[PDB]
């Protein structure tokens, strides 16, 4: 059986909206092309309709399907839709544009939002400077009033304009820590328990890298970093940091420790999402384009929940990291428009690309003696790449209505490359020997095909085998260490989110964390909008206009 | 030991018997004039600093400030400019320092002396000697009073420091300010190509050398030629960019009526398989053979050298640019296809030239081959072996791009191809050995 | 003379692939002149070659040792304007794949500039150039009129479900079946032209399939063809142990 | 009179909540300190009740006015309001934050998503390589498409995802040229009609700067502005741009013009609002900090509405960019938490500054015979300057109500080098000798008091006579091309709104901009979102839940 | 490196990768890891080359000859050369096979190119990355 049954026959055999679709094979290699238009998609004509009214209301023209090149509109082939992998949720694809999808825009405003700052450092200032003794009980004073000063609240001076807590209820700060008596002594409405939330062996990797020390995983306003930045949220913590060490420790508001404070909190014990970028790319830190792929894949928390099926972890991986990269960095900071959602909707919809992979673990695992146990040499990266790469082409041929879901070469070279990718990663456990086989899948496909992605798809690709394990300055890096930023993958769709998929796929199942323990810990909290240890549903959910999770709205200080 | 013959840029032998490692940016002394050269050289807008001021177009990006407009006779008095400026910018009369006049006076062009570049952590100084030099000069000749040096100022530095390079000023060079560099070593890459064309007057050898030169002495600077990587960049860049036994002029002179990109191919398998760098492997069942390498720093080095013969008769038989992406990824595919050997770079060519072609036939970025150049972001990914091509390919333009060398390039390239050795590169390299 | 071997393979797939990189393809149609300007939407049928720069005769040019040695085309002589031709070609067994038309320029004409993508293939040239070489696709068997298309824009068609009457679908209906043959009364990027163009017969589901330089299970399967993908593996081994150490 | 009698008046003669204040005259000297907390004031009380409410639903502390520094409340002094200048509108000063504030919001949102672009160069583009031919016909349907696409609407391809247009009603492009003949015949649905929009000599200095040359308006969707940064804005535009020339005028849909177009959109043809900054700020262009003065003086629209009043110009210009600078660039992108709104409110609450500036631009109107008419010279800005401050700081000592509204000694500094730069700009019609009399205000201020503003507050102060007229490589600088990245500038509160309003001094009443006729224009539109003309006009109404012009929510897509 | 690798810390700030350990004997092992360098870093035997080990072997110092940095922009060839000389040094040294060999220059270089600087790396200056400069002529004025 193939995993995309279902989800072709509810593409093409059900009829969706007026589109007349009734009947057939998901094999059958010919169509009806009826030329209804848009008027067969109910989504299209909501948006035309909407379209004519704002051309009335403002008295500049907006859109309006009759504006298509040629005045012929979409819809001559039929409007089909897709299904979130895994689920029964069927939706149309204008459902999913990030500007269409407030869990999408939710999930990167948590990473924006979002940073790791340790308190041991913070300790050692007061103690050094001040003598002052920190204990549970000054802690867990700190820790209230850093959760009521966090979100924009007053806490030293007279007279003063606060935020309101109306529009910043998703702002707090929690703390993780290695050191077993503080995890307990730390009032629980604070603390992130690593044992509770995470399975005893991946609590124990943590526990054995994190050692004793201690963290806060901070969350600003959504409301302010849509209104600022990503290298807004490190700032906007250290200053509620640093006025809550004031008041917790009886300093003087303002002297030479609060700025060893100030250092602290703003360098030496900061983890952020990502550091800034090239000038031509010009951006801070906490922007998409610094995220490195081992960080994605550690904010991604299905891992904790579903070791048992790691194909699953690195699918879900896949799904939200390819949104963020692809629909939100690439697709918008990078370029925008209509930009970039089918490009990245096979890593979540219609369940091709999990046949595919599912099948290439399923091979690497009984090949090699159960499922992690090959080498990581280039014959077994030979063989999985090769043996994946041309069961996922051959599916394409064997179901014309694969193919024409993933109607550009673009999809189909990201659906096998993560396949074998993936399934190589997982099998050797090893990033690299994935990114080897990611790209000897791309070079059979090309051949198979005679054709692979857009015009400017195979840059990385064409670089890729040679860079894998290349030493250079600016190719040589560990997988886990690749970004958006790595040189060759700086500009393009359709990779950047099937790697961290890839780095994901050497650690899961085996590893708590693939790079960084303190952003894995950080992420694991269901007070965090965004659901990432489900990231399918949680598109899925938004996608009817049912998710109830924004952050964010004016709704509270505007006119109905 | 590696030994070469030098060949001009119409294919006459220079030197006989050249080891490799005197054509290397760590030992020759032309290299040294050429790279030092470019950091020390400025180029001055006196015409353009008189309208700016003329027309208070201060900043540039359509910017004009009402009120502050000032008549400057600057271009009739550059006689006196340009001495008081000589007399700044020089450290000791009689150093190194160059200052002299272009174009009735329009322009200067400024070569800072030396120390002020070895004493001093990069090439800044020439932009910020030279723009005091010049701002100084002007408040004294004109007896510009307080009030009204800082519109002067402004005039000759742009936006600076609002901005942080000189935006809308007047003093300029071919390489852009260090904080744009993408990485490590990508300051002496960061040179567009329609500059170079400017610099080299359109000879497209002389382009192609001098491109090579400032993009491999990049890849020293990255650190990419160390160790097990020296002769392998030497190869490549002696082949590609100074015309190494003749193999790029004699073999595009040979291919010049009737060759295409696939002849280029051939011809270079042809000459690897004559001068016994590769060989026959294996032999399948349908009589294609494969072949294997006995030096893998010289069949990359051939492949360079092809690459650019490609170029030269592709884009020199369209007389226009654009097909350089082409040329750049289809040179590779094939050989490797013809071979299955790697082709340039082992594949980063080819990367580099698939999103060129992309990026200059497209909606999202780039432009025309002569706005790139091995700092960006499309076309860094080869180690110096992409850009020198496509520095030629702009050369050989007849009139085809709308954002040409004369468009992008007039006040740098007047001055810096001023320079005979930034001009005609091959033959200095060549008299250095 | 070296006598190049193109590419590996001894499968149909293989050995059309070599066709069509050393230009041995059939003559499968006549098109005039006059109804190939048409379709490519330039300028009038028959009309002088507009120019964007004066004839190099007019003008000379630099002097520059690679200009003395290499000639102009016919189209960089006159100053002509750079335009293109674009194609898709289905996935059910079109005759060309997108790389292999790019091979063909590359390989066979002076002063190529071709792009390969997965839905659409081009190439610029100088335009009189350019024609040239469009009529020798358009022509031969490198292109069948049901299963290809000549589209500058809007695509979508090359890997979508053929129509019942076997042609690859055009959103813009650039091109149909008419009484048995292809017919085409549009240009190459939708505007309607007033002449329509007869483009033959299509190609039987039969001779596409022996023709055709894709690979498909249900045909030639990639699978069998042993000697690409031992190729396939052999260059990214070598691509790979050179990036490590660059050495044999 | 003095023009802040009123608003004294209402904030301490009158009752404001609870606060039990009522009588006494704004000159008295003592007070009293009756400690009623904050339940005084039913915003404070709302506050509480929202927080309280949230500290349950999510079992996670949040705001309480309780959790202040030893447990003493806000509100120990009575809470007193805030009038907006020139206005009736009475507010507390938490209606005035940015993150309450929904126009102070839409302000920096409808700045950030906007760029010129011209059309010029592409013309050209079009003209040289197809040889095609550019009419207003072309170009009107050109305009029409490019409104239909520019949100994220499909042109040119099939079965597409397009963004909402129920999300993006506020994304639009005009056109504005010096070509009268052009400006007649394209459709007017796209103008901005310089005749219509400027007084005659406004519009003829304008269309002298620009001779014939055409350009695009173009403001990308709220929502994406928010979901990105200001980087995307120039992006997004020329996505849609390019897809736009490839439809309405033939093209390949992807050839090698079409390149030289996207260089013409991204670089030579593009007017951003501001360039990148340095890595330690690290941001690229259209944020803050790259913004100069020039520009934000020539963002806003006073001066094109009321010239005849040309304080009041300064004054609109002086709340519009200290909001921006000091709320949400330096009080949020550069730091955050609480913030800085009460530095920033001097510039547009209770009628100060403005009765110090009407002061001391009618002393220089009277002493050198006519508003404009005095010399640009040391003799004019000591006198100007030294005047204009013994009258501000004898203000604050006659009305011990108006030391007491600026609380803090930045807060005084500040408005007394506004009305004393600003009348010196105004007078001389000349930035530079405007910032000099903004330095010798706060040398006189300083000896005056015996205190200036905050620790920090004097850094530019005191490197800033030197600096106004010095020619080093990163301190000479024209003072309408400085900016918030101007060195001495880029740290600090109080100043670079103020600023702006001596740069806008220069030339209100006398210019049609300061800097670039392509910004002012730009925003000479009524369809854009935020007022630029009257900033405290819609400052007040978001103010009191009133403004209904915010665009960028997600309610269309989420639950009610 | 030899802890970063050892601990697989690679790229700092709290990263740690795991089953990338790697146990070698770089210290005990310091002058001849010394040698390799150079003979990696100098451009001719006999120039201004210094390459010399400090700290019982916990250290090296090391000048690049004049050259590199006269025939160069900037002062990065210090660094860049530094770090591919001990990179490929320990590879040397180790017999460290291909599929390790990323993992350790990413010990020596840290993030880079991921990052624009060497975080989380093993070689450094006293001076700053070019790129960081608030404006023209700020390097030399960029050290702590
Ligand atoms: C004008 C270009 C050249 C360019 O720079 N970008 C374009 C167009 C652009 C527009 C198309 C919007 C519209 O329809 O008006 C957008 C959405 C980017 C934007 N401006 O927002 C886009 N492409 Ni394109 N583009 C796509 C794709 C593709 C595929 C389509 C092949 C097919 O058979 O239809 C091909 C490349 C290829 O052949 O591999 C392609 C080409 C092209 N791509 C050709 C137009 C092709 C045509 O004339 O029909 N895109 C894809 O392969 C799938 C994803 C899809 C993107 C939309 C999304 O991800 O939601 C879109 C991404
Ligand atoms: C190349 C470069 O553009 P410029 O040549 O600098 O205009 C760059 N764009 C991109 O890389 C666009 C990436 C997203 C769109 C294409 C995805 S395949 C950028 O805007 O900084
Ligand atoms: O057609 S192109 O490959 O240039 C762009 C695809 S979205
Ligand atoms: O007290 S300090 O001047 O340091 C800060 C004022 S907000
Ligand atoms: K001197
Ligand atoms: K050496
Ligand atoms: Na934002």
């Amino acid at each position: 059986a193939v995993r995309f049954q279902k989800a072709m026959e509810t593409k093409y055999t059900k009829e969706w909206g007026s589109n007349k679709n009734k009947g057939g094979k998901i094999t059958d290699k010919k169509a009806k092309y009826l030329r209804l238009g848009y008027q067969q998609n109910p989504r299209k004509v909501e948006m035309a309709k909407c379209g004519a009214a704002i051309t009335k209301k403002r008295g500049l023209q907006a859109y309006d399907p009759k504006l298509h090149l040629a005045g012929i509109p979409m819809g001559q082939r039929q409007l089909t839709p897709y299904t979130i992998s895994g689920t029964d949720i069927v939706c149309d694809g204008d459902d999913l544009h990030f500007v269409n999808n407030a869990a999408m825009q939710q999930e990167w405003d948590d990473i924006r939002r979002s940073c790791v700052v340790g308190l041991d450092l913070a300790h050692e200032v007061l103690e050094k400077r001040l003598g002052k003794e920190v204990t549970p009980e000054t802690i867990n004073y700190y820790l209230e009033v850093l959760n009521h000063a966090m979100p924009g609240a007053a806490i030293v001076q007279e007279h003063m304009v606060e935020t309101h807590p109306a529009l910043v209820d998703d702002c707090y700060v929690k703390i993780f820590t290695g050191d077993e008596t503080l995890q307990d002594e730390v009032d629980k409405q604070f603390v992130i328990n690593i044992d509770n939330e995470f399975p005893a062996n991946q609590a124990k990797q943590i526990k054995a890298a994190v050692g004793k020390t201690s963290w806060q995983a901070v969350h600003i306003p959504t409301i302010v970093t849509r209104t600022e930045d990503g290298p807004g949220t490190s700032r906007w913590m250290a200053m509620q940091v640093g006025m809550t060490f004031i008041s917790a420790y009886h300093m003087c508001a303002g002297e030479a420790a609060v700025g060893e404070l100030a250092f602290t909190a703003k360098h030496a014990g900061l983890v952020e999402m990502g550091d800034m970028i090239p000038a031509r790319r010009a951006r801070g830190p906490n922007e998409p384009g610094g995220l490195s792929f081992g960080h994605m894949a550690d904010i991604c928390q299905t891992n904790r929940k579903g070791p048992e099926d790691p194909v699953n972890v690195i699918l879900q991986t896949a799904s939200a990291a390819t949104m963020l990269y692809d629909q939100i960095w690439l697709g918008g900071y990078m370029s925008g428009g209509v930009g970039f959602t089918m490009y990245a909707t096979p890593a979540y919809t219609n369940d091709i690309v999990d046949d595919f992979l599912y099948w290439a673990d399923e091979y690497a695992s009984k090949k090699y003696g159960g499922r992690g146990k090959a080498k990581a040499t280039i014959d077994t990266v030979k063989d999985i790449a090769t043996e994946s790469t041309l069961y996922s082409l051959e599916a394409y041929e064997k179901y014309p209505t694969t193919l024409e879901d993933h109607f550009g070469g673009s999809q189909r070279a990201t659906v096998c490359s993560i396949a074998a990718g993936g399934a190589t990663a997982l099998a050797t456990g090893h990033s690299q020997a994935g990114l080897s086989a990611w790209y000897l899948s791309m070079y059979l496909h090309k051949e198979a095909h005679g054709r692979l992605g857009f015009f400017g798809y195979d840059l990385q690709d064409q670089c890729g085998a040679t860079n894998v394990f290349s030493i250079a300055s600016d190719e040589g890096c560990i997988g886990e260490c690749r970004g958006a930023n790595y040189p060759n993958y700086a500009m393009n769709v359709g990779h950047q989110g099937g790697y961290t998929s890839v780095v994901a796929a050497a650690h899961a199942g085996k590893d708590a964390f693939c790079v960084n323990p303190l952003v894995k810990v950080c992420f694991a909290d269901e007070l965090i909008n965004f659901d990432f240890a489900d990231p399918r549903g949680a598109f899925g959910k938004a996608a009817l206009r049912e998710w109830d999770r924004c952050a964010g709205e004016r709704a509270f200080v505007i006119p109905a | 030991a590696d030994t070469i013959d030098l060949y001009s840029d119409r294919g006459a032998k220079l030197k006989s018997g050249v080891d490799i490692n005197d054509i290397s940016p760590m030992r020759n002394a032309a290299i040294k004039s050429i790279v030092t050269g470019i950091k020390r050289t400025a180029a001055v807008d006196l015409a353009g600093i008189e309208k700016t001021l003329a027309t208070s177009a201060i900043g540039g990006k359509g910017r004009k400030i009402p009120g502050r407009e000032m008549k400057l006779d600057i271009v009739k008095n550059a006689a006196a400019i340009q001495k008081a400026v000589t007399e700044m910018v020089q450290v000791d009369s009689g150093d190194d320092t160059v200052v002299k006049a272009l174009n009735g006076g329009k322009q200067l062009i400024v070569q800072v002396p030396s120390v002020r570049i070895d004493v001093a952590a990069e090439y800044v100084s020439s932009l910020t000697c030279t723009a005091s030099a010049v701002t100084q000069a002007l408040v004294s000749q004109f007896n510009i009073g307080m009030f009204d040096a800082p519109t002067v100022k402004s005039a000759v530095w742009g936006q600076y420091p609002q901005t942080l390079d000189m935006v809308g000023g007047n003093v300029k060079s071919i390489v852009e300010i260090p904080q744009k560099d993408e990485g490590f070593g990508y300051t002496l890459r960061n040179v567009m190509a329609n500059h170079l064309a400017a610099v080299c007057k359109k000879n497209a050898m002389n382009t192609a050398a001098l491109c090579s030169i400032l993009e491999n002495t990049g890849v020293f600077e990255m650190g990419d030629a160390i160790g097990n990587q020296t002769r392998h960049r030497l190869l490549a860049f002696s082949h590609q960019g100074l015309n190494a036994n003749n193999m790029v002029y004699g073999t595009t002179k040979a291919l010049g009526k009737t060759g295409t990109i696939g002849s280029a191919v051939h011809a270079c398998v042809e000459k690897a398989i004559a001068d016994k760098v590769i060989s026959a492997d294996k032999k399948f069942a349908s009589g294609y053979t494969t072949y294997k390498t006995n030096d893998v720093g010289k069949w990359n080095a051939y492949c360079a050298a092809g690459t650019l013969v490609a170029t030269l008769i592709n884009c020199g038989a369209q007389r226009a640019p654009q097909a350089v992406s082409s040329v750049l990824l289809y040179f590779q595919d094939l050989i490797e296809k013809e071979t299955s050997l790697p082709g340039c770079d082992f594949g980063k060519v080819q990367g580099a030239a698939v999103g060129f072609s992309f990026f200059s036939h497209s909606i999202y970025g780039g432009g025309g081959p002569g706005v790139f150049n091995g700092n960006h972001v499309v076309t860094r990914h080869s180690k110096g072996l992409a850009v020198p091509c496509v520095a030629a390919a702009v050369a050989l333009d007849a009139g085809v791009q709308v954002y040409s060398p004369e468009k992008t390039s007039g006040l740098v390239g007047d001055v810096f191809s001023a320079v005979d050795e930034f001009r005609e590169p091959i033959k200095a390299v060549a008299g250095a050995v | 003379a070296y006598k190049p071997q193109y590419y590996p393979g001894s499968t149909s797939v293989a050995k059309n692939r070599r066709k069509f990189m050393s230009d041995d393809v059939e003559k499968m149609r006549d098109i005039s002149d006059e109804d190939l300007t048409a379709l490519l939407g330039h300028r009038a049928p028959g009309s002088d070659y507009p120019s964007t720069h004066p004839p190099l005769s007019e003008i000379g040019e630099p002097a520059c040792p690679v200009r003395e040695v290499v000639e102009p085309t016919p189209g960089a002589a006159a100053g002509d304007r750079m335009r293109y031709v674009q194609f898709a070609d289905s996935m059910y067994n079109g005759p060309a794949v997108p790389y292999w038309r790019s091979y063909h320029a590359a390989i066979n004409f002076r002063g190529v500039d071709p792009g390969t993508l997965s839905g659409r293939q081009v190439n610029e040239m100088r335009e009189r150039d350019m024609e040239e070489y469009a009529k020798r696709q358009s022509e031969t068997e490198i292109t069948d009129w049901g299963l290809a298309g000549m589209r500058g824009c809007t695509v979508h068609g090359h890997s979508l479900r053929l129509q019942e009457d076997g042609v690859m679908f055009d959103m813009l209906d650039r091109r149909r079946l008419e009484g048995g043959v292809i017919v085409s009364d549009k240009d190459q990027v939708g505007v309607p032209i007033d002449r329509k163009v007869n483009l033959g017969k299509p190609m039987s589901e039969a001779e596409a399939a022996k023709r055709t330089t894709i690979y498909r299970v249900d045909n030639v399967a990639f699978r069998s063809d042993k000697e690409v993908i031992e190729h396939v593996q052999r260059v990214w081994e070598l691509r790979t142990k050179y990036g490590f150490v660059p050495k044999a």
